[PDB]
RNA sequence: CGGUAUCUAACCAGAAAGCCACGGCUAACUACGUGCCAGCAGCCGCGGUAAUACGUAGGUGGCAAGCGUUGUCCGGAUUUAUUGGGCGUAAAGCGCGCGCAGGCGGUCUUUUAAGUCUGAUGUGAAAGCCCCCGGCUUAACCGGGGAGGGUCAUUGGAAACUG
RNA sequence: GGUGCAUUAGCUAGUUGGUAGGGUAAUGGCCUACCAAGGCAACGAUGCAUAGCCGACCUGAGAGGGUGAUCGGCCACACUGG
């Protein structure tokens, strides 16, 4: 991926349990390093905006320049800026693979997309940043097929969001309709990232 | 001297600040047109034309809302003798984001912003009032 | 002013001079003239070295140098880092940037781009001072 | 309820024959996201006491902000003292763009889409006073329609 | 057919032979302020035989180059 | 005056414009009036052409090239030009 | 070009991470060494024995096959202010008058269309910004259509305002 | 229609116009003889300095500011001068 370091470190510093359910924050919820269990300090507006940017960036696991380019392209759309930015972030192939049950984290989905183990409309895709559209399907092209990892991922995969429909008999998933901000993270404040990029 | 319409606007502004109720000044065609427009949009209460054998005068009663609220909160002059301003049909401005009005003299006489943009005609903008 | 006063004579800006004039021109030997060409770095030949004292309240000695540039300009540059391998009649690469401590010094010396050497025993900020990874 | 935020604290002095005496003056902006906001100043030998006094002062001079469609109805300019603040409406989802004190007062007021510019001095108290003064001459379509004796559809 | 440019101006100098000088004035917006400014340009016109007198408004029309700097001919004299 | 074929697009990916221009001008330089497109990469060739200005230029003395002649023949401009000459 | 793009099989976590910064502006601190020396530095300025600012170690923050420094331009700068500043005391009213050119000009009527406003015709190449569609596994990139841009020439209209 | 200087105020004499002629694909002091003393200029003539021009590129909320890399159109040059 972009970054192969420890995953509990970034979540502990950020304050939220991204890519999991509190299991990274079960113990010592303070920031990493030797400082953070000792004391804290004040937070300014710049700190809050940077924190929200990090929330998004390390939640979706994509680099900074591509993040800003996606924000700029989302600005081209019509509607509220942050909502469009988030919903275009939700169009990522990695996000669809992860939330569809074929994996468990963002890293697993990214690697499983890099090797081409999935396919859209019978076309092998090695691009994690591929933007899925309405009616596009996914599959496994019988590469992993009877693989232990995908079976385990489908076992422990919570549930499926209502904006995507997936059946496990043929491992087929497709976007029902466009997701809304209502069915999204909501641990973040999307109103601050636009201001942060506005300075 | 130079500009009588600016004197008109300044007279209403001063009387409004002093909370005066009545104002009188010498009359003309354009002055009567401006007074009639202001009466139509209800900025003023009433206007009379008193006949005197020099030019005639116009008398306007300033209107105030309940609890002594000023109906007219500002008048600005746009076209000046030293710099005239002309606006096209698609360039007419909205005063105070539609809360106020503007006066424009077009080929069909003196109108407001709504009338000018309804007929797709342009002229010269005289003043903003809000 | 009035609009007529503005049409009679228009507004004018203020010409802002630069900070590093010696980097803003080159020399033509055929015409023996000076031309306006701006450059990020230049190279020159040392003439003398020494250490002068700053103004109040500072008192520590600072390492400087005097250089003739490619255009024959008497330029006083500063030597960063700890220790140096500089002396008279040496080729040096001068770079922009002035120091407030010395009233006359206006330029820095790049370490590791020419006859000038790097800094020994440097672990942090290694890109500057011209030290390679150990 | 009422949420408060601290803007600035300044240590002021006064000369006596025995030396000097210092004390802290704190500026605090209070408000709730319903559309009510205010500002206050406090002075004390200790910073928390100054903050508490500033909060108590700010609780006594509250104002109201028209926030139709989560946006200022029209552009306005404040003129208090040597400070100047220009507020103008912004599109939905544009966030808030303002200076420090102006950002604080606008965020506590409740608005979400507005863009402002500072055209004068940067002293925080004068900036806050200019922002409040500019908020004073805001308008609502219903109020001006009632003033002019007509309906909103006729006016808009 | 086509048409030629016509200019209405005032005679300034008529002391040449069979030709005069005419000033044409027009207004224009400024580059940055948009104010009217007078703009007078002098052309040379050709008459039949020394008819026009100084300070008489005349209309002149475009034509071929008759001389070194002479590109207009007198169309008529409106008044004095 | 020839109804020529101008090349643009990208490396190893050419696309062509059927355009009329003078033989003394650069291939990608000045031209008179573009009339069509020609895409070679697709196995079935997609050629769009006005078929009305082309006949006017042919009448006025605009000799095409070999491939432009082939395209006009396949699209029927050459046969219609012969018919117009006969009629 | 060229056995080139592409595709098919077997093996391999193995052959692939660095730079700057951490007192405030500005995101991120502990210890040791030094002692107005060595030195840092865009500014406020730090260094005289308890240094979060000098060098190193540990830690943390930003970016990423890139990261820092310098040079030039625009912004912030309303710091030439038409949009958008001023002249009692901070820089800024000539010592005063007579007056050519120039700038501006009380009220009403008729008339002209120079200014003003508007319709139609021609033109403002291609490529570029922008909008909608597509093609390359995505993107960069490429293709199609559309839109924008003039105190532009011909000509038909209205006469409130300036002339 | 698109630049800096007034601490650069007068410049010009085939110049300004006419009568005939020669020359060119074509009009034209483009050239010749003759006749008169004209012409341009504070709406900046003349002079000094810098500079190929545009579609366009960078920035900017916009008005504006800076530049003429790649590509397209026009112009000038080919060691210097004829
Ligand atoms: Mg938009
Ligand atoms: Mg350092
Ligand atoms: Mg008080
Ligand atoms: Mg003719
Ligand atoms: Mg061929
Ligand atoms: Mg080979
Ligand atoms: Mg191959
Ligand atoms: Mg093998
Ligand atoms: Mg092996
Ligand atoms: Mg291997
Ligand atoms: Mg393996
Ligand atoms: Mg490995
Ligand atoms: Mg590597
Ligand atoms: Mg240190
Ligand atoms: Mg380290
Ligand atoms: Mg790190
Ligand atoms: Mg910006
Ligand atoms: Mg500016
Ligand atoms: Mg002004
Ligand atoms: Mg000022
Ligand atoms: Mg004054
Ligand atoms: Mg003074
Ligand atoms: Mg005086
Ligand atoms: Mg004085
Ligand atoms: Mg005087
Ligand atoms: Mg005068
Ligand atoms: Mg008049
Ligand atoms: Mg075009
Ligand atoms: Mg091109
Ligand atoms: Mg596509
Ligand atoms: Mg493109
Ligand atoms: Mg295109
Ligand atoms: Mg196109
Ligand atoms: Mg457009
Ligand atoms: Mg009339
Ligand atoms: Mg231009
Ligand atoms: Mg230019
Ligand atoms: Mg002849
Ligand atoms: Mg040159
Ligand atoms: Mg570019
Ligand atoms: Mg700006
Ligand atoms: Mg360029
Ligand atoms: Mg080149
Ligand atoms: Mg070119
Ligand atoms: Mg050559
Ligand atoms: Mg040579």
């Amino acid at each position: 991926a972009r970054y192969t370091g420890p995953s509990w470190k970034v979540s502990r510093r950020l304050g939220i349990s991204l890519s999991g359910t509190g299991k990274e924050l079960e113990r010592r919820p303070y920031a990493p390093g030797q400082h953070g269990p000792t004391q804290r300090k004040k937070i300014s507006e710049y700190g809050l905006q940077q924190a929200e940017k990090q929330k998004l960036r390390h939640m979706y696991g994509l680099t900074e320049r591509q993040f800003k380019n996606t924000f700029n392209k989302a600005g081209k759309l019509q509607g509220k800026h942050g909502e469009n930015f988030m919903i275009l972030l939700e169009q990522r192939l990695d996000n669809i693979v992860y939330r569809l049950g074929l994996a468990r984290t963002r890293r697993a989905a990214r690697q499983l997309v890099n090797h081409g183990h999935i396919t859209v409309d019978g076309k092998r895709v090695d691009i994690p940043s591929y933007q899925v559209s309405v009616g596009q399907v996914i599959s496994v092209r019988e590469k992993s097929a009877k693989n232990s990892a995908i079976a385990e991922s489908l076992e422990v995969s919570s549930f499926v969001p209502e904006y995507v429909t997936f059946d496990a008999e043929t491992l087929t998933g497709s976007l029902n309709r466009l997701p809304e901000r209502s069915e999204l993270a909501a641990e973040i404040n999307e109103a601050f990232i636009v201001e942060f990029y506005s300075r | 001297m130079t500009d009588p319409i600016a004197d008109f606007l300044t007279r209403i502004r001063n009387a409004n600040m002093v909370k005066h109720d009545k104002l009188e000044l010498p009359a003309s065609k354009i002055k009567k047109e401006i007074a009639e427009i202001l009466k139509r949009e209800g900025f003023i209460r009433d206007v009379e034309y008193i006949e005197d054998d020099n030019a005639g005068t116009i008398r306007v009663f300033l209107k105030y809302g309940a609890t002594g609220e000023r109906v007219i909160t500002g008048l600005k002059r746009i076209s000046k003798p030293g710099l005239r301003v002309y606006a096209k049909s698609t360039e007419v401005p909205k005063v105070l984001n539609g809360l106020g009005i503007a006066i424009v003299s077009t080929s069909q006489g003196v109108l407001t912003d709504k009338e000018a943009r309804a007929k797709q005609v342009g002229g010269e903008v005289l003043a903003y009032v809000w | 002013p009035t609009i007529n006063q503005l049409v009679r004579k228009p507004r004018q800006s203020k010409i802002k001079k630069s900070t590093s004039p010696a980097l803003n021109k080159g020399l033509n030997s055929f015409k023996r003239e000076l031309t306006d060409v701006n450059s990020p770095q230049k190279r020159g030949v040392c003439t003398r070295v020494g250490t002068m004292t700053p103004k109040k309240p500072n008192s520590a000695l600072r390492k400087y140098a005097r250089v003739r540039l490619s255009n024959g300009i008497e330029v006083t540059a500063y030597i960063p880092g700890i220790g140096h391998n500089l002396q008279e009649h040496s080729v040096v690469l001068i770079r922009g940037g002035r120091v407030k401590d010395l009233p006359g010094v206006r330029y820095h010396i790049v370490r590791g781009a020419l006859d000038t050497a790097g800094v020994e025993n440097r672990g942090q900020s290694r890109s500057k001072y011209g030290t390679k990874k150990p | 309820d009422l949420e408060e935020r601290v803007v600035t604290i300044n240590r002021v002095a006064k000369v006596v024959k025995g030396g000097r005496r210092f004390r802290f003056t704190a500026l605090v902006v209070v408000g709730d996201k319903n559309g009510h906001v205010g500002f206050g100043t406090g002075k004390a030998q200790e910073v928390p006491d100054a903050i508490r006094k500033a909060v108590e002062d700010a609780k006594k001079n509250m104002v109201f902000v028209p926030t139709v469609d989560t946006t200022i109805p029209h552009t306005v300019v404040g003129h208090f003292g040597g400070g100047e603040i220009l507020l103008k409406p912004a599109s939905a989802g544009s966030g808030v763009t303002a200076g420090g004190p102006v950002r604080a007062v606008l965020e506590l007021a409740g608005v979400a889409d507005v863009s402002s510019k500072s055209l004068g001095s940067n002293t925080p108290i004068n900036m806050v006073r200019a922002t409040i003064d500019g908020i004073k001459q805001l308008k609502n379509a219903e109020d001006v329609a009632k003033l002019r004796g007509k309906t909103v559809e006729e006016l808009l | 057919r086509n048409q030629r440019k016509v200019y209405t101006g005032r005679v300034v100098s008529d002391k040449m032979d069979k030709t005069i000088t005419v000033v044409v004035e027009t207004y224009k917006k400024h580059g940055l302020y948009g104010k009217r400014v007078k703009y007078s340009k002098k052309f040379k016109a050709h008459d039949e035989n020394n008819i026009a007198k100084t300070g008489d408004v005349v209309r002149i029309s475009e034509t071929r180059p008759l001389s070194a700097t002479k590109h207009f001919r007198l169309l008529e004299v409106v008044e004095e | 005056v020839k109804i020529r074929l101008k090349r643009m697009g990208s490396k190893k990916k050419p696309f062509y414009r059927i355009v009329v221009a003078d033989s003394r001008f650069p291939r990608d330089g000045r031209s008179i009036e573009t009339i069509g497109t020609y895409n070679p990469l697709l196995d079935p060739v997609e050629v769009k052409i006005d078929e009305e200005a082309t006949l006017k230029w042919m009448h006025n003395g605009a000799k095409p090239s070999d491939t432009v002649r082939n395209l006009l023949s396949r699209e029927g401009i050459m046969e219609k030009f012969h018919n117009q000459k006969l009629g």
